[PDB]
């Protein structure tokens, strides 16, 4: 029997027809987290609860439910019960939810609930959105020309673990298919070699494709670029490029400028008209330091994605308070992105800029685009006060320092 | 020629069972010679032993050759009833005509599920199995035609000593009154293990009839002492337990034998006695017979083993019986990477590996059969859904591809729910216990949660899901990193390179230390186990080479005190 | 027969022992090269022999001679000898040389001048080294901390260009033996998708970092890294790391460090402590900006190679003026990395850095290091003086323009 | 016995080869006449096709029937032969047959026809009995279009002028006309071929009519010049559709027309490609036997997809694939097959050389410098077999040889220059409209023909140009941009950009100046697009054979 309530108060977001009906007393199940995750993720609540009911003046309010995974379980459930499977059920049933950080293993033969979250619920699109905020201690000179929302895929890319070792049988086996039946005759150095492989799918392109292009409409960003190093590598990444931009033109009807490969896009709600672009990851990265601002939106196989993504957030010096989600067909969740720091467990001392920018996330998707709106004049004011926690504080030159639980008052007063 | 066939056989076992009887004629050197790689290792041997001699005959058979079936047997049926050790023939008997049937088909008048012969018990031994020993005259004095009795050739260190000590203990536990009028019946002879010769022997007192066990040891520098004296059932059981490699005693004829025994534990079924002997192959048999019995004698059905559901292993049981069953399943968990065999060779590894009654003894099973009217829905569907390459589809029965019995034994995730206060100091001691002797027996088990341990009667923890099983001599055992930056402390992803095959130690607080009331214990007592510098060294004496003294009884009863 | 006079006074590098033995009285082979080559080229040649005879106080000097490749190449020996052999002897038996830039070839099936050199004399470890010279404009605040040299290797990697488009029947083919002779499970999507393979060799790997370290000795630098997903990819990419450290051990006498991966090889020139240490790729990229004190010399994977070269060079505001070159077990060819730009050339307007900047790694690479440095404080004091080319001039106020010939001078006054 | 059997089988076999070639020729004046010029070309596409299969046909008869000896055959069929019109296609389509039985091996002459082995009138003389313009009437009205006419009396007057301007008018009345009564047909236009008799020689007259659209079909312009003929029946151009009921006589005719050809040449231009391949042989055969020389590496740049051997003093180069190719080539090796079949069928607009395919082809090692011989087999020990002094080819091609245009450019100063880059740039045309883009436009890949006009070879990179994207290289988004080594846009494959082109065509100082001045519109994007513009949109562009001057339009 589960331990979870269901608040009598709410109702169930629904999805049909892609687009998901949210109504205005939803019930968002929750997930408290290990370690440090006492401390954040009771602020973010408040500080979501708090702009909801500031922006709409009340109308709507968001039911919590708490559902349990991974530590708590144990507590709650059972000695050894850490995925209660009552909870992929749960966050499924209900489409969108939210999570605290959780353990991940250090090397060996120990599963991780975080893939086992993404694996389980077969989560194929992960968004990294990046954006500066004011006074945020950053390493580069002008970084408030950073607005940027990156898509990678977690399911098809190199990031696949298919691989073998060098002078395992298969491998030595591998390397002869190619080498006699195919005849590649590439290869350099093929004794005491490993391989591995890579792969690109229409269905796994179009798939997060679509799912940026229709996240740009939604939110009426500028632009969408594809990241590929096309160039070296026509078949998998390059096809990438072919494959997206096709699917412009047939889904959504682009009209091509110039014959150049660019297209326009109109958005329906908005009349404005996105580009859709592609530029190389070797390039790209170059480009983003110089010019930021011509790029909103991203999408990029499965590497490009880590690395770009890990390394936009440096120079918006947003690694402490990055947010992220993972995307599916049926559910989005939506996570705190950072270790459980468990010595700092209870203290107070950590910031949650992470797990309520993810909350951020969470409302943008849910429709609710004015709260959200808030959150990040909350955080930005908050942040360019120079009133903040630790992590910052030891940084910048006359802050003031604030526990956890303040600051997420600190947002609110900024609101 | 039918009949020359039962002679072949029946010739077979006859070889066996002498090859069986001079590996365990050999030990008393082995223990003496103080060599403890080839007694761990003389024992795997055995194993080997009995199926060699199956090997052999089938091989003998086919040559011959190339509806009487009843015959053959009705001659090696014929053949039994002067046979002192017939019962062991018809194991092989039956052992035999599986391997020449590929495991099917078997029925009662096919061949030897249950015995031809009338019970054994006997009009009388033909040669008596143990000495009667009689305090008058002396008892002090008694314990002197015992030691200076037995067989083996060293020196004894401080005799009086160990002499004084029992004397000690007896007389606690019984009191010098009762003490007069109770004597010793102690085994012809000692039942080898490990580091130690046993010695076994009833005491029998006005109240009643007792173990009295004595185990012997070898000094270092190899002299001579007995370790404590254990009187008790509750210790014999567990001296005897199934958590443990067979001992190796030398005994002309089993079957008298175990018969002596059952006073000495009232506790264990026949299955179970020839266990501890070691005759398992023919334990097979009993103990499916004994099963058997079950299965008339009760209207449950099959289902589920408690606990949590197995990611690699699909496991059920019988509601009351207390043993459980094991399937590999078709398609292991997506996060675990490993292969069918592998898991083979673990359960194997087990079963040839010294356990330190720490890991549950096992018995695989081909083709097995099975009732559909026996099997729940609700496993069934199971079985079907993840089992489906394995089992195979017979009318009303079905058999089951490949299958463990194993002890059942209440899970240890459970056990901790249930207990409090003390009882719980006294459970995570022992699971900390566990973990030191499995690593000391270059054994590291893997996922090392509780749901892969057991709880025995006596309260002894055990371990039983083998995934993730493997020998710490082939682990690195490495220390967490300390952080490189003040901003380090919060990643995610840890920012170093791991090889796999990397162990770190101190990872398991989170997982071992969940429950507040755990957490503190483990601590309390059990700091080192997450000290990588430990482990480190648990394998650095195994390198070296040694082999770790285990005492299947409580530190305290040790005769120190 | 060839067009090209062998200068009489000059003497030729040679090897034996594999360690080179370079002469005082050095022969030196350049390719003027196409376009803005003729521009740059002969500037080059001024400094380079200016920071010669300064330096060593004119007790060397060298024995210029000039091969000829590309549409130089076809004025002289022929209509369409673009590439003459006898250039690749050339450079073969005289070890080292430098060359202008060619013709990059735009479109697809084109023959391309530069690879071709590379390739064919199986120049496998592209080395850049990556540095800030003072004034320089560049989008991070501190970028003075940046000393790096990257080593990467052009030769197996996911640059085999190894692939079958999608569809291939010859792809399908690749999958089927895969899917089910090999049977991975790890496809998600097996149809309408296209492959790559990625391997690395224990020779290979060790191919270069063998070389890394030896640069590092022969240079005085304190540490190698050795970069790799080797997180998400052990055998094919935690294979280098693995390989790596082994080879220090085993030919360089490393001696452990706290059981951390990482060893400390004892540098036999000095006696100083080389360091060897390893980083993940994606996280690495953080670290570049965060903390360019901390990495010095680098190796590494042909593709992390170009993103993370690519990467630091935007850094320090240096694609402009970045310096290449390739090398080879016994050739070495140092480039100018930059396009050639056809249209201003003969002009004399561009910026020559990137082209003499490798000549310093020409020169150092020879062991005239006193040299070398003399063109580095020469080209940096030029830039603070802030007189240069139209390039930055444009970018950094209150500065002085100079036709790029004069350049030349500024950097040799400056020295 | 059998013998007769087979030998007329063959025998039999070769009418009906021919008969049905006759037929399909039939056609062309229908589709001059009428408007298929898409079929015109099919059918000629079809024709190539047409001998090999009865002598497919024949061998699987052969076979089924099919299942010392040999000679009888020979003698046999040979007897036959005497009294026959045409023997000696027939004796090419015998040979044809063994080779086809035995893959190609052990021919001799004693095995079959490597060596021959042993009515009415084709046109009527005219004369200028009344003024010519009487006299061209009759010829005129005698054809056997059926389409109405425009300068009926114009573009006739224009005749008389090309006429009379070269001779002096003295000449004229003496001289008359010896046409033939088959027109040829090729391509969009239906020519007139006849000799023009006079007193000072005998010489070339043809007449190439023309349809205008809807046609009143009118005469282009009118060819008395000996060289100019041999332009029309040059290799570079396919084969005529005439009809020729007995080829042999035909040849003989057209000899003196022709005087530069071999008769082999003369073969082809009648369309008989397979006896031309046998004729081929013969004259190569003679020519070896003539004079003691080796064979070495053709002069120019070697060839990463083939190999090129010749003989100093002759013209044919022989082209063979090696077997691994250069690392920056990727294709498979069927492909360039595949390639080489398609000029043969395509229509070469007087820019591609035909070729003929052999196979396992013979020559023993006297005649092999050692320097060619190693790189045969450093190159190509696959396609290479040794027997004795004798070695086999597997596959191989030959082709007329020419100098390779990066040859001809450094032996010319300017005014041949000027010719010879004019026409180049025609010739990137010419296929350009013909829906072939040659993959390498260098120089190093077309050949000067002995009246310096350029013709395509090396087919390596050849490709429909309706497979290919034409681009413009994007202007610069920023200053940085100006001097980057790395395109920073997505290139495709088969994007194909023609501005840079200029690279390669321009090095020179002397060269560039003209390609501006001549061929700016090569290097547009706009331009190709255009070509490929319509030629998706059906067009096929007419290409003359002549200079452009020539035609009366000027
Ligand atoms: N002897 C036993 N008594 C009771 N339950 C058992 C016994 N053996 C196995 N089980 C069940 O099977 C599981 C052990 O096998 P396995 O699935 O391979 O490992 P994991 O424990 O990672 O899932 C246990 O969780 C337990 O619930
Ligand atoms: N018809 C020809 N006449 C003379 N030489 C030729 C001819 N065809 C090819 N060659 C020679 O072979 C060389 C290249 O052969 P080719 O196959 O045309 O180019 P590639 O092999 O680069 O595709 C030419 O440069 C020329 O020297
Ligand atoms: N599937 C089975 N069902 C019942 N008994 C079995 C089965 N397989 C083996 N045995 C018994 O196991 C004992 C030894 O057989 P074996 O397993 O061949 O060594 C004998 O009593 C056999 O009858
Ligand atoms: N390998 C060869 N050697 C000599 N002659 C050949 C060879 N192949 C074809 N021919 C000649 O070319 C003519 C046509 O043969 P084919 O084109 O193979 O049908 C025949 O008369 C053959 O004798």
């Amino acid at each position: 029997e589960s331990k979870v309530v269901v608040p009598a108060q709410g109702k169930k977001i629904t999805l049909q027809n892609g687009k998901l009906n949210v109504p205005e007393n939803p019930i968002i199940p929750y997930i408290e987290g290990d370690g440090i995750g006492v401390d954040v993720t009771p602020a973010m609540l408040k500080v979501v609860d708090a702009a909801v009911e500031k922006a709409y003046k009340g109308e709507r309010k968001i039911s919590w439910m708490e559902i349990y995974t991974g530590e708590k379980s144990t507590q709650v459930y059972g000695q050894d019960v850490w995925l209660p499977a009552e909870t992929l059920d749960l966050i499924r049933e209900y489409r969108v939810a939210i999570k605290g950080p959780l353990t991940t293993p250090v090397g060996g033969g120990i599963r991780s609930l975080n893939v086992a979250l993404r694996q389980e619920l077969d989560l194929y699109i992960c968004l990294r959105p990046v954006r500066y905020y004011q006074g945020t201690p950053s390493p580069v000179k002008h970084p408030e020309l950073t607005d940027m929302v990156i898509f990678r895929e977690n399911s098809e890319d190199i990031y696949a673990g298919i691989e073998w070792k060098a002078d395992s049988a298969d491998a030595e086996k591998v390397i002869k298919f190619l080498r006699e039946e195919m005849g590649v005759k590439k290869i350099r150095f093929p004794e005491h070699c490993g391989i591995g492989i890579k792969p690109c799918s229409e269905e796994g392109t179009k798939r997060l494709v679509r799912a940026a292009i229709e996240y740009a409409i939604a939110n009426d960003r500028d632009s969408v670029t594809l990241v590929h190093k096309g160039n070296i590598m026509k078949f998998t990444e390059g096809a990438f490029k072919d494959w997206g931009y096709q699917l412009a033109r047939e889904e959504f009807g682009g009209e091509l400028i110039d014959g150049g490969p660019w297209l326009k896009v109109k958005n329906p709600n908005t009349g404005k008209e996105i580009v859709i672009k592609d530029v190389i990851a070797d390039a790209f990265l170059q480009q983003i330091l110089l010019r930021p601002a011509e790029y909103d939106v991203i999408a990029c196989m499965n590497l490009n994605g880590d690395y770009i993504s890990d390394a936009l957030a440096a120079q918006v010096g947003g690694i402490g308070i990055a947010p992220g989600a993972n995307i599916g067909d049926e559910c989005a969740l939506f996570e705190a992105t950072h270790g459980t720091a468990p010595k700092y467990a209870g203290q107070d001392k950590v910031n949650p800029g992470s797990i309520i920018l993810s909350a951020e996330m969470m409302l943008r998707h849910m429709g609710w685009t004015e709260a959200a709106d808030l959150i990040v004049k909350g955080m930005e004011g908050a942040i360019n006060a120079k009133t903040v926690t630790y992590d910052f504080e030891r940084l910048m030159d006359g802050a003031k320092l604030l526990k956890c639980s303040e600051f997420g008052d600190a947002i609110i007063e900024n609101m | 020629l039918e009949l020359l066939i039962a002679q072949t056989i029946l010739q077979g076992f006859d070889a066996q069972y002498g090859r069986f009887l001079e590996v365990t004629s050999g030990a008393q050197q082995r223990f003496e010679q103080a060599d403890w790689h080839a007694v761990q290792q003389a024992m795997k041997n055995r194993i080997h032993l009995y199926d060699h001699h199956v090997g052999l005959v089938v091989e003998q058979l086919r040559c011959i050759t190339n509806e009487f079936l009843l015959r053959v047997k009705e001659h090696y049926t014929r053949l039994l009833p002067d046979y002192p050790r017939f019962e062991i023939a018809e194991s092989f008997f039956n052992s035999v005509y599986c391997r020449l049937f590929d495991h099917r088909s078997l029925t009662p008048e096919r061949l030897f599920i249950f015995s031809s012969q009338p019970e054994r018990r006997f009009r009388t031994i033909p040669r008596p199995l143990a000495k009667d020993f009689h305090p008058d005259h002396g008892w002090e004095s008694l314990l002197m035609r015992v030691i200076s009795d037995l067989p083996l050739r060293l020196h004894w260190q401080n005799k009086s000593r160990d002499i004084h000590y029992i004397i000690r203990h007896l007389t606690e536990t019984l009191g010098p009154e009762n003490l007069s009028k109770s004597h010793l019946q102690v085994a012809n002879e000692l039942f080898y293990r490990n580091k130690a010769a046993w010695l076994v022997g009833k005491l029998i007192t006005p109240s009643g009839t007792l173990p009295f066990l004595l185990p012997i040891h070898q000094t270092d520098d190899g002299e001579l002492f007995i370790d404590t004296c254990l009187t008790t059932t509750a210790e014999a059981s567990i001296v005897f337990g199934f958590a443990r490699s067979y001992f190796m005693v030398y005994a002309p004829l089993p079957a008298a034998l175990v018969e002596w025994l059952r006073e000495i534990l009232p506790g264990k079924t026949t299955a179970e006695l020839y266990m501890a002997i070691g005759c398992q192959k023919h334990a097979k048999t009993e103990s499916y017979r004994e099963y058997l019995v079950y299965l008339q004698g009760c209207n449950e059905q099959f289902i589920e083993a408690p606990g949590i559901r197995g990611m690699v292993m699909l496991v059920f049981t019988l509601p009351g019986f207390d043993r459980v069953f094991k399937v590999i399943k078709d398609k292991f968990a997506p996060q675990k990477e490993m292969s069918a065999a592998h898991v083979r060779a673990c359960y194997q590894l087990v079963k040839e590996h010294d356990r330190v009654g720490r890991m549950a003894d096992t018995q695989e099973f081909e083709n097995f059969v099975l009732e559909k009217r026996h099997i729940s829905p609700a496993l069934m569907e199971l079985l079907l859904q993840e089992a489906a390459e394995k089992i195979t589809d017979l009318g009303e029965q079905i058999v089951i591809r490949h299958l463990y019995i194993e002890r059942r034994m209440v899970p240890l995730n459970i056990w901790l729910e249930q207990v409090e206060g003390q009882q719980l100091r006294d459970a995570i001691e022992e699971y900390g216990n566990a973990i030191r002797q499995l690593a000391a027996a270059n054994i590291f088990p893997g996922d090392m949660l509780f749901k892969n341990f057991g709880v025995t009667r006596h309260g002894r923890v055990v371990f039983y899901d083998y995934a993730e099983i493997c020998y710490m001599t082939e682990v690195n055992f490495r220390d967490i990193p300390p952080p490189r930056y003040p901003e380090d402390e919060l990643a995610s992803e840890p920012w170093y390179s791991v090889s796999p095959g990397d162990v770190f130690p101190e990872e398991f607080r989170h997982w071992l230390c969940a429950d507040p009331r755990i957490g503190p214990l483990f601590e309390e007592m059990h700091a080192d186990l997450f000290r990588a510098d430990y482990w480190r060294a648990l394998q650095n004496r195994i390198r070296e080479g040694h082999v770790e003294d285990v005492y299947a009884y409580r530190r305290r009863q040790r005769f120190s005190v």
